[PDB]
RNA sequence: AAUU
DNA sequence: TATAATCGAGCCGGGA
DNA sequence: CTCCCGGCAAATTGT
């Protein structure tokens, strides 16, 4: 299937980026009578809600990334292994 | 708990009145004269909550010792302002009405 | 389609 | 009618006021003063009675009104919040 | 922009819609910034075009 | 650097060019009388005839600028890409060329003046019909880019 | 429903839309319960409706209500929430911020690619929390409380809280935003150099992607805030970091102008 | 100094005056001067006559006059007041029953007055109603777009005076009439008009197969009174038929004088074109009982004739300025007359109704509330009172002759497409093809043509000199664009010997394409270049060389001109910058011949020949609309003898009766070390330390004290817990002393308001007693310096209620004004333009020894980067320096016209002469040939600039003849490599200015439903960062930077309280929490009864209301 | 530009992570007093104040010069994370 | 309505 | 609280 | 086909 790109954006499965683009009445009438739930994963829905969006520092891929010194680290290792 | 999900659904009458702090009675918003909110109008501080943070409409309890108090006098609750924010009221219609987006 | 014209 | 409800018989005294008012003004070829209303009223009304009952008389207005320009701006919008710290 | 492999998380649509609509837009306010003598093909033509595919 | 009048030149190749022209156009003109071509075909013939001419008198401002003044602010700042292009230089010293009427159709009288000479306010009045067009199309066409763009970022973002 | 500065009112036109519901409602309660013909009870009725109707979605179905003497379509709640006004495109995917400043902006060749001229009023505003702070450990001013006052008059301003302030954005960067943002180099990142004069320097280079021009073109300024805002604007959006087009890959940041002609 | 004028064409006619588009409307509107029996039926008198008799009794109109002004016009200014005059009506009650008559002059309200120079003042504030362009009335005929071969006849009234007909010839055959979206065949309104098939068929029988179309059986077969019923049942279905609801509502709709209006020049339109006589403004009438056709048959017979291709008959071209008209301030505002008198006339049919039937005069059925609104919405509200533009004097001049399509009766920007803004041929001569808005507006608003005049009927008229023979008369027509298109008309400045046309052949136009024409040939010949361009446009020398573009943005900047303290003259002019400066009312003239008696710095005595002692006032320091000072200056000493319209005062950016709207500035052209890039501008200090661009501005601030619930606000010196320091500058009553130095911050009134009920908090009670000093009634609300303002203060006006003459808006006790001037000097951020568009930014003041420097020692003003030239192609200013370079050393001034100016070698012949004085001055005092002005001449040689061996002075002298000069940097002290271009240019310092642009904020305002900052400078608002903006910020992947934008810097409430709180105590700000905005979507759609959740993974809801929400 | 930026990138596979160690170390930085530094007295980012040289009270700076050391230690499911920020309350106080 |  | 009054007055694309 | 509803660049200022 082929649709344009209006079309397409108003056919994402995301409720609340389909809302925020253009026909919001019709959007939103269809999402309510489905039970629709939104799962946040693009970044217009990030953006409404006020959340970290799911690109750059925020991508689950760097997002959890720890530093520590090697002192730290030692500091740390002997009383993990240890008890 | 952290909010990952937005549901959004149709709402029974029911759940509109489990939301609703009260039914507004009136059309009324403000007294002309003292300024005041009206009972059961549309800015009532027994449905919505009080406008001053932590103190009841009369005054009769005025600080946070009281949260929670609801004043036997005037009816409003001892709470944050805020609440005039959050808090929904309804109105009980005596025949059903349509809902313009589900018809039109 | 006006409800006063049908009113009346 | 009124956004702020009003007392029916303090909407006749407005109404009133109004009415004598544009008498006076229809007279005087100019528009009247407090004082001039209050002579015209009769006793018991003094300029500053006037006044007080046009200020009553007042009608809110809407947030939604649009200020000039292109239709980009409310007037809701150049209000402060004055009551959350 | 840094001529090496896009780090993952890039928000690499968003980079599209830019890169796509930026000169749409920006040669439109220039063919002002042209002179006004006729010598055919303009991003008033194309534009349309691109809008329809 | 510097730019005062004398720096747009006037090739001495545009007298002899535009007089060309000339003859050429009287050669349409009677064989429209004569009934030989058209009103569709003689207005064909006389803006290629005047394009050629245009590209002519470009070339000449600059081979004139090249052999002879190749330090010359305005070829400078041309070649190097600091500023202007060939069009707009061969409107400094060249003809200003064939402009269009406001229905895109172009008038068959060009615009000789360049704006060293300046033009007749005719000529001036001649060139506002396109100024005003570019000005309308750069206001209008934004709206339609801007549009575009917001639709791709919708359709994109996830 | 607030006072505004004049003790005049203003207020929202949903009450007005509630009110004509509350009143037909409430009439149409009167009516059944006095028994009205079917006539007068069907007119209350699809009164009703109509009132629901412009109170969710006025103008939707029928001629738009309206408050008297005024052609304005009240503003309901379908209205509030869609279009370009509307609660998404405005309040939501768009806000105001603080920690904002504008000027007009001015060249700046001295500058290196990844700075700005900053002016200094505006850097005391738009560092304002900071530079409250950095009062207090020099021995400035007694408290956080006392600084503040001290900035509020003009003639107050000691010469000691310029020197304080510049100690403040030392090695932080602020961003420079341009409109129309048509790509993301409308915002880049600078670590800004406090200059007297009112308006923010822009550095030769930086011009070209942001289209800038000194014919009288304005730019707005931004403070991120946290460690983590501050680390992003410095790797990823600082000025001299990103050189090259996100588009074709080209050089963006390149000789134009005056720096070809002279080269 | 001399002034040298230039250019060959003689104009035989002055510039009209330039304010009558303004002045002679509204005069023609109200006739106030003249006696009422010898009022023509126009303008108020026409408004009357179409209102009255009001039937239902019957209330009758006899006259009205017009009072005299209650308050002068500085005054109105003073107090916020309407300029107006009292409005009476003279008005006779009859009972047509009795025959009673009751005559009384009643008062209908008042009219605002025009003053002298063509403004209004409405509420205090100066305004302008701008003309409008839209349809002129009349009967069109338009091709059809979708069939070809077909045309459509639209039958067109003025706005809002009736509805638009068209009418179509289906592919059917049949002729259908279109009215209010509603279509049906024609036919049947022709027999409703007494048409019978004998007088149709026989009429437009000639035309085949289209009389056919027009023939129904069943129409015929009904008499007149048959078809108005079946018409009226079309229309209004659900009326019921009855007859005299139907004669009514038709009648209503075609031949009511009252309620369908074509115009004056709707019926000369309609009578030119169909070749008839109108009896009036509508299409048809009542008369002897039935109805009688005027303009139905004519329409009708012209479209079929046209559709068949008879020669005689042509389509109408909508853009033609011949069927475009303008609507002046006059009749703009009739209209609003025209609509309260009829609410009025049915608040008297009411009145006529209710209470005593007989015992009722005109004053008391008469309220004039609904006139009064109506013409108060006019002024107040409409969308063609503007706020005057009067930055300067050329400002509101151009303001006054502005052309608008838009407005209540004419297009909107989202509906208009590219056929309106299109430079039509017919606007030649009549509207300004350059002068137009950059931007959205582009081609909508226009400016008049400086010789057109708007004539009687609407039509734009440009004055053409009428050949016969080959003569050239002295006689100019006005014509019309209809009229011109008749003519071959000769270019302006075609040769001429004597009144004779001195060439063979001569260039011409016919329709507006131009065509070579023998003088035999030549019916009329254009006035002067100056007529086909807007004022502003005219005030650009060497026009002929600047790109239009480029020159569209030179006249509007001049607009923008703020005036100069030591304003002057361009040494480059055009010839009108006297008028512009006499006809915009600024500087002051003498009335007569005379002596002057006495000058003053606020006035100027003169004695007249009449004997008789005139005082001039003179304004001095005044606040204009924008904040520019406008102020008079005496131009002339006691006992000076001045002729009849000699200067007396200079008005603002005048010098000695010229338009200064900037200075003449030494300026060389060359980049200067990147200063210059991209624009900007470099200048010298040595312009501030002699104060070129210094300006005066003028803020003016307000403050009320009215009465509250808590009790009276107070204007007071007492304010709670201030110092002395504070306090010092504030007079007994709390405002600020006159002069006084204020500062951001500063008291300017001081002002007490009652705390409110939730009055000092406990926490406040506590701490104020640990002090001993009990808590105070009122808090302190004084009106303050806002940040970035102040100066010293000029003014204070007070008005408290009980004082005479002042009575305040409800609650008000008192309202205080004080005005803050300003001396402005030019920096860094400022933006200058000249006459050509260029313009720029001022990014560096060097100190005058870095500044490049003439040999002599003299440094140059400003420097231009050449690189703003060549794309721009405006050469204009090229000119303008070299002709500025002979004058600066020849102590003079020029005029030279635009088309018709200085040329190359005239340029060339004054350059000469100042070479004399530029060099020999130097070979006299005994100096020779600078080493440095060898090396730059030999590298001129390379270049091709001087001609290899001729002495140092002839190379030097050929380097002068192009303008450009020696040039040694004054940093280094050796010269420029090249020769450079120095001459003398005309800027202007414009209104954009960094002191009222530079704004930022740390926290501040927020708005009440979305606790978002508020926007805009004067509300200390916030940046808005919009989707575009958010998407940079996500290109760039900044999460975290976004996060920022979008809670703790905006509405998250409890994230930016602890943000602001982490900062102050040097913690690093807080993780955010949920943007307030968010709820307030939540709710909104709470309230649509959707119920919206936030869910957890284990899709169990979470609450972001935290409580508050759930019972 | 950031000294040694080139060299920053170098050391990881996307560039948004560089960005999230530089962020959390300069808090880790932060919140301990910059006394958990793996930085030599010689190393210390200086600022010119008009006393003299001190400490650079920029912390995101601080961060990247110790990056480039090599002396810090970056990755994914490297230690419990409240196990990490006791042992450093333990070493370095607040 | 302006500015870019 | 009582004469009698009785029916109003901008162009464009896309989807049912 | 016809009609009916949804779209139609950004930031800023000014009365
Ligand atoms: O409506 C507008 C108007 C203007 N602008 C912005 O201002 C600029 C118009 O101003 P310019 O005419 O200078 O365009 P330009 O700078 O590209 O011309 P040159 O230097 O090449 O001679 C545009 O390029 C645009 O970014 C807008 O964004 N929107
Ligand atoms: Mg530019
Ligand atoms: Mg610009
Ligand atoms: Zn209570």
């Amino acid at each position: 299937l082929l649709m344009g790109v209006t079309k397409s954006a108003l056919s994402t499965k995301s409720w609340l980026s389909a809302a925020s683009f253009q026909n919001t009445t019709h959007v939103l009438t269809e999402a309510a009578i489905a039970g629709k739930k939104d799962e946040l994963i693009g970044l217009k829905e990030n953006v409404i809600l006020g959340r970290l969006i799911p690109a750059g520092t925020g991508s689950d891929f760097v997002r959890f990334t720890q530093v520590v010194d090697q002192k730290t680290l030692k500091a740390i290792e002997e009383a993990r292994k240890e008890a | 708990k952290e909010v990952r999900k937005v549901r959004i659904a149709l709402a029974s009458p029911e759940k509109i009145r489990s939301w609703s702090y009260g039914e507004v009675e009136k059309p009324e918003t403000i007294n002309y004269r003292t300024l005041k909110p009206e009972r059961d109008g549309l800015f009532d501080e027994r449905i919505f909550g009080p406008i001053k943070d932590y103190e009841c409409a009369c005054g009769k309890y005025k600080r946070q010792r009281f949260e929670g108090k609801v004043c036997e006098r005037c009816g409003v609750e001892v709470t944050k302002s805020i609440v005039r924010r959050y808090r929904m009221g309804h109105i009980e219609l005596a025949t059903p009405a349509a809902h313009i987006w589900f018809v039109k | 389609s006006d409800p006063v014209r049908q009113y009346l | 009618a009124r956004t702020i409800r009003i007392p029916v018989h303090m909407v006749e005294t407005i109404n009133k006021l109004s009415r004598t008012a544009r008498q006076l003004q229809q007279e005087l070829g100019r528009e009247p003063t407090y004082e001039e209303i209050a002579e015209a009223m009769g006793p018991g009304w003094d300029a500053k009675r006037v006044e007080e009952t046009l200020k009553i008389a007042q009608e809110p207005v809407s947030l939604e009104t649009p200020i000039g320009d292109e239709k980009d701006s409310f007037y809701g919008d150049f209000i402060p919040d004055e009551h959350l710290p | 922009s840094m001529a090496r492999p896009v780090s993952i998380g890039e928000a690499v649509g968003i980079v599209a819609a830019q890169s796509i609509g930026e000169p749409g837009t920006q040669l439109t306010m220039r063919t002002f910034h042209t002179g006004g003598v006729a010598g055919a093909a303009d991003i008033t033509q194309g534009l349309p075009r691109v809008i329809e595919l | 650097i510097t730019i005062g009048i004398d720096d747009a030149v006037i090739p001495e190749e545009k007298k002899q060019y535009l007089e060309e022209a000339d003859r050429k156009l009287l050669q349409i003109e009677q064989a429209y009388e004569m009934g030989f071509l058209t009103d569709r075909e003689r207005y064909d013939q006389i803006l290629q005839l005047w394009t050629e001419t245009t590209e002519k008198v470009t070339q000449a401002v600059f081979k004139n600028f090249e052999e002879n003044y190749p330090f010359n602010p305005l070829y400078v700042m041309a070649q190097s890409g600091a500023r202007g292009n060939p069009q707009q230089i061969r409107q400094l010293c060249g003809l200003r060329g064939l402009m269009q009427k406001p229905s895109g159709e172009t008038f068959e009288v060009p615009v000789r003046s360049s704006f060293r000479e300046g033009l007749t306010v005719l000529e001036y009045f001649i060139s506002s019909h396109g100024a005003r067009k570019g000005g309308a199309d750069t206001a209008l066409r934004t709206a339609d880019s801007g549009y575009l763009t917001r639709k791709l970022v919708d359709v994109t973002h996830e | 429903m607030v006072q505004v500065d004049g003790g005049r009112f203003a207020t929202s036109d949903l009450n007005d839309l509630y009110r004509r519901l509350i009143n037909r409602n409430n009439r149409l309660k009167k009516l059944l319960a006095q028994g009205a013909p079917e006539i007068i009870i069907r007119n209350e009725k699809r009164m009703l409706q109509e009132a629901v109707d412009a109170l969710l979605d006025n103008g939707r179905r029928g001629a738009p209500v309206t408050n008297p003497g005024s052609d304005r379509p009240l503003r309901s709640l379908t209205d509030i929430l869609s279009g370009k006004q509307g609660r998404f495109r405005q309040n939501l995917l768009g806000k105001r911020v603080d920690y904002s400043g504008r000027s007009v902006i001015v060249v700046g060749p001295q500058l290196k690619l990844h700075q700005c001229g900053l002016p200094k009023r505006m850097a005391l505003e738009l560092f304002k929390p900071f530079l409250l702070k950095k009062m207090e450990e020099k021995g400035i001013a007694p408290n956080v409380k006392a600084a503040r006052r001290m900035l509020e008059r003009q003639r107050d301003i000691k010469d000691e809280v310029w020197d304080a302030l510049e100690e403040v954005i030392h090695g932080k960067v602020v961003l420079l935003n341009r409109a129309p943002t048509l790509h993301r180099l409308g915002i880049q990142a600078f670590q800004p150099v406090l200059v007297e004069g009112q308006s923010i320097q822009l550095h030769p280079l930086v011009c070209e992607a942001f289209n800038a021009d000194f014919d009288g073109d304005q730019m707005a300024v931004h403070v991120p805030l946290s460690s983590f805002a501050q680390a992003e604007a410095r790797i990823q959006m600082l000025s001299a970091h990103n050189l090259l087009s996100p588009a074709s890959g080209e050089p963006l940041a390149k000789p134009s102008r005056d720096i070809i002609l002279g080269l | 100094m001399e002034i040298k004028r230039f250019g060959r064409i003689r104009e035989v006619i002055p510039l009209p005056p330039l304010t009558e588009i303004q002045v002679e409307s509204y005069r023609r509107a109200l006739q106030a001067d003249v006696p009422p029996e010898k009022r023509e039926n126009v303008g108020i008198q026409a408004a009357f006559r179409e209102t009255f008799p009001i039937e239902e009794l019957v209330l009758d109109f006899l006259e009205y006059r017009l009072g005299e002004p209650p308050f002068p016009q500085d005054e109105c200014r003073e107090k916020d007041l309407t300029y107006q005059a009292p409005l009476y009506a003279r008005l006779q009650l009859i009972h047509k029953d009795t025959g009673l008559i009751k005559e009384d002059e009643v008062f209908l309200g008042h009219i605002p007055l025009m003053t002298e120079d063509g403004s209004f003042i409405i509420n205090g504030a100066d305004r302008v109603i701008v003309s409008q362009i839209h349809r002129s009335p009349g009967v069109y005929f338009t091709p059809d777009p979708a069939r070809p071969g077909r045309y459509i006849a639209s039958i067109i009234p003025l706005p809002k005076r009736g509805p638009w007909i068209d009418l179509e010839v289906e592919p059917n055959g049949v002729v259908s009439m279109k009215v209010n979206k509603r279509k049906f065949p024609l036919v049947l309104l022709l027999r409703v008009l007494g048409y019978d098939q004998e007088t149709l068929a026989r009429e437009l029988g000639a035309y085949g197969e289209l009389v056919q179309g027009l023939m129904d059986e069943s129409v015929f077969a009904m008499r007149p009174e048959e078809a108005l019923i079946r018409l009226f049942t079309l229309l209004r279905p659900g009326d019921p038929p009855k007859r005299d609801k139907a004669v009514a509502y038709v009648y209503g709709l075609i031949a009511d004088p009252r309620r369908y209006d074509l115009g004056e020049a709707g019926r000369y339109k309609a009578e030119e074109k169909l070749g008839i006589r109108l009896s009036g403004r509508t299409l048809a009438r009542f008369e002897d009982g039935e109805f009688k056709d005027e303009v139905f048959l004519p329409t009708l017979r012209y479209l079929f004739a046209l559709t068949a291709g008879v020669p005689g008959h042509e389509v109408d071209d909508i853009d033609h300025l011949g069927n475009r008209r303008i609507r002046t301030v006059g009749e703009l505002m009739t209209d609003q007359f025209r609509v309260g008198l009829a609410r009025l006339a049915r608040g008297v049919r009411e009145r006529m109704l209710m209470g005593s039937e007989d015992s009722l005069t005109p004053a008391k059925l008469v309220n004039s509330r609904p006139l009064e609104a109506a013409i108060r919405e006019f002024f107040s509200r409409s969308q063609l009172s503007q706020f005057k533009d009067e930055t300067n004097p050329l400002s509101s001049l151009r303001h006054k002759r502005r052309i608008s399509a838009l407005g209540p009766g004419g297009l909107t920007r989202e509906r208009a497409g590219f056929d309106v803004r299109d430079v039509h041929r017919t606007h030649y001569g009549r509207i300004c093809p350059v002068e137009t808005p950059e931007g959205a507006n582009i081609g909508l608003i226009t400016s008049l043509a400086a010789y057109a005049r708007v004539d009687e009927l609407g039509f734009i008229r440009t004055p053409y000199r009428r050949v016969v023979g080959g003569v050239v008369t002295d006689e100019v027509v006005y014509m019309t664009a209809t009229e011109e298109d008749r003519y071959t008309i000769a270019q302006a400045n075609t040769p001429l010997e004597g009144n004779r046309i001195a060439a063979e052949r001569v260039v011409a136009r016919r329709k507006g394409e131009p065509v070579i024409v023998s003088p035999e040939e030549v019916e009329f010949m254009d006035v002067s270049p100056k007529q086909v361009f807007s004022v502003n446009t005219n005030l650009i020398p060497f026009l002929e060389h600047d790109d239009a573009n480029r020159a569209l943005m030179g006249s509007n900047m001049q607009t923008q001109a703020v005036p100069l303290i030591r304003a002057q003259a361009p040494v480059v002019m055009t010839g009108l910058e006297e008028r512009v400066v006499r006809d915009s009312l600024a500087a002051l003239y003498a009335e007569e011949d005379g002596e002057v008696a006495k000058v003053d710095g606020n006035r100027i005595v003169v004695r007249y020949e009449d004997g008789r002692l005139v005082e001039y006032p003179l304004r001095r320091f005044y606040r204009s609309n924008q904040g520019t000072a406008l102020d008079q200056r005496p131009r002339v000493v006691v006992g000076q003898r001045v002729r009849k319209g000699d200067l007396l005062a200079d008005g603002p950016a005048s010098e000695n009766g010229f338009l200064a709207l900037g200075q003449n500035v030494l300026v060389a052209i060359m980049p200067f070390d990147g200063y210059n890039f991209e624009d900007a501008i470099v200048i010298s200090e040595e312009l501030l330390k002699r104060d070129f661009y210094t300006s005066i501005h003028i803020e003016r601030y307000e403050i009320e004290a009215r009465d509250t619930k808590l009790g009276p606000e107070r204007i007071t010196r007492d304010i709670p817990h201030l110092s002395e320091a504070a306090l010092r500058d504030l007079d007994e009553e709390g405002v600020v002393r006159i002069g006084a130095e204020v500062k951001p911050g500063d008291i300017l009134v001081g002002r007490t308001s009652f705390k409110g009920e939730s009055e000092p908090t406990p926490e406040e009670r506590l701490l104020r007693s640990i002090f001993g000093e009990k808590a105070r009634d009122v808090k302190d609300t004084s009106l303050r310096v806002p940040p970035g303002e102040g100066g010293i203060v000029v003014r204070t006006v007070r008005l408290r209620r009980g004082d005479p003459g002042v009575e305040l808006k409800p609650g008000v006790r008192e309202v205080v004004r004080v005005y803050v001037a300003q001396k402005r000097k030019l920096q860094v951020g400022d933006k200058l333009a000249n006459r050509h568009g260029n313009k720029g930014v001022v990014a560096k003041i060097l100190p005058v020894e870095d500044m490049p420097h003439l040999p002599d020692g003299t440094p140059v003003d400003v420097i231009l980067n050449p690189l703003g030239v060549p794309s721009r192609m405006n050469l204009g200013q090229i000119l303008e320096t070299h002709l500025g370079l002979a004058g600066y050393f020849l102590g003079q001034r020029y005029i030279s016209p635009i088309f018709d100016g200085a040329k190359e070698p005239e340029i060339k012949e004054l350059l000469a002469q100042a070479f004399e004085v530029y060099f020999g001055k130097r070979k006299g005092e005994g100096f020779g040939v600078d080493k440095r002005e060898v090396e730059v001449l030999r590298r001129a040689e390379k270049l091709g600039l001087v001609t290899p061996g001729k002495t140092p002075e002839e190379q030097l002298k050929e380097l002068f003849l192009q303008g450009k000069v020696v040039l040694y940097d004054g940093r280094t002290g050796e010269p420029i490599e090249g020769p450079i271009v120095v001459g003398q240019m005309f800027i202007m310092k414009l209104y954009h200015m960094v002191e009222d642009k530079m704004h930022a904020r740390s926290t501040g305002p927020y708005s009440l439903i979305t606790q978002q900052p508020l926007g805009g400078k004067a509300q200390f608002g916030g940046q808005r960062f919009g989707e575009m903006e958010v998407w940079a910020l996500e290109a760039y992947g900044a999460a975290h930077t976004l996060q920022e934008m979008l809670t703790l810097k905006s509405d998250d409430i409890e994230g930016r309280n602890a943000a602001y709180e982490a900062i102050i105590k040097g913690e690093d700000v807080p993780e955010p929490s949920v943007p307030e905005s968010f709820r307030v979507l939540v709710k909104e759609l709470q309230a649509l009864a959707l119920d919206v959740q936030t869910l957890d993974e284990k899709d169990n809801p979470v609450d972001i209301f935290e409580g508050l929400a759930s019972k | 530009a950031e000294p040694g930026i080139d060299k920053l990138f170098g050391m990881v596979d996307s560039k948004y992570r560089l960005t999230v160690v530089v962020a959390k170390r300069a808090q880790q930085l932060l919140r301990h007093g910059f006394k958990n530094t793996v930085l030599e007295p010689e190393e210390r980012p200086k600022m010119q104040t008009l006393e003299g040289l001190f400490d650079d009270p920029n912390a995101v700076t601080w961060a990247m010069k110790e990056l480039l050391t090599g002396r810090l230690v970056f990755g994914e499911n490297l230690v419990p994370e409240d196990r990490l920020q006791k042992e450093m309350e333990r070493l370095y106080p607040v």
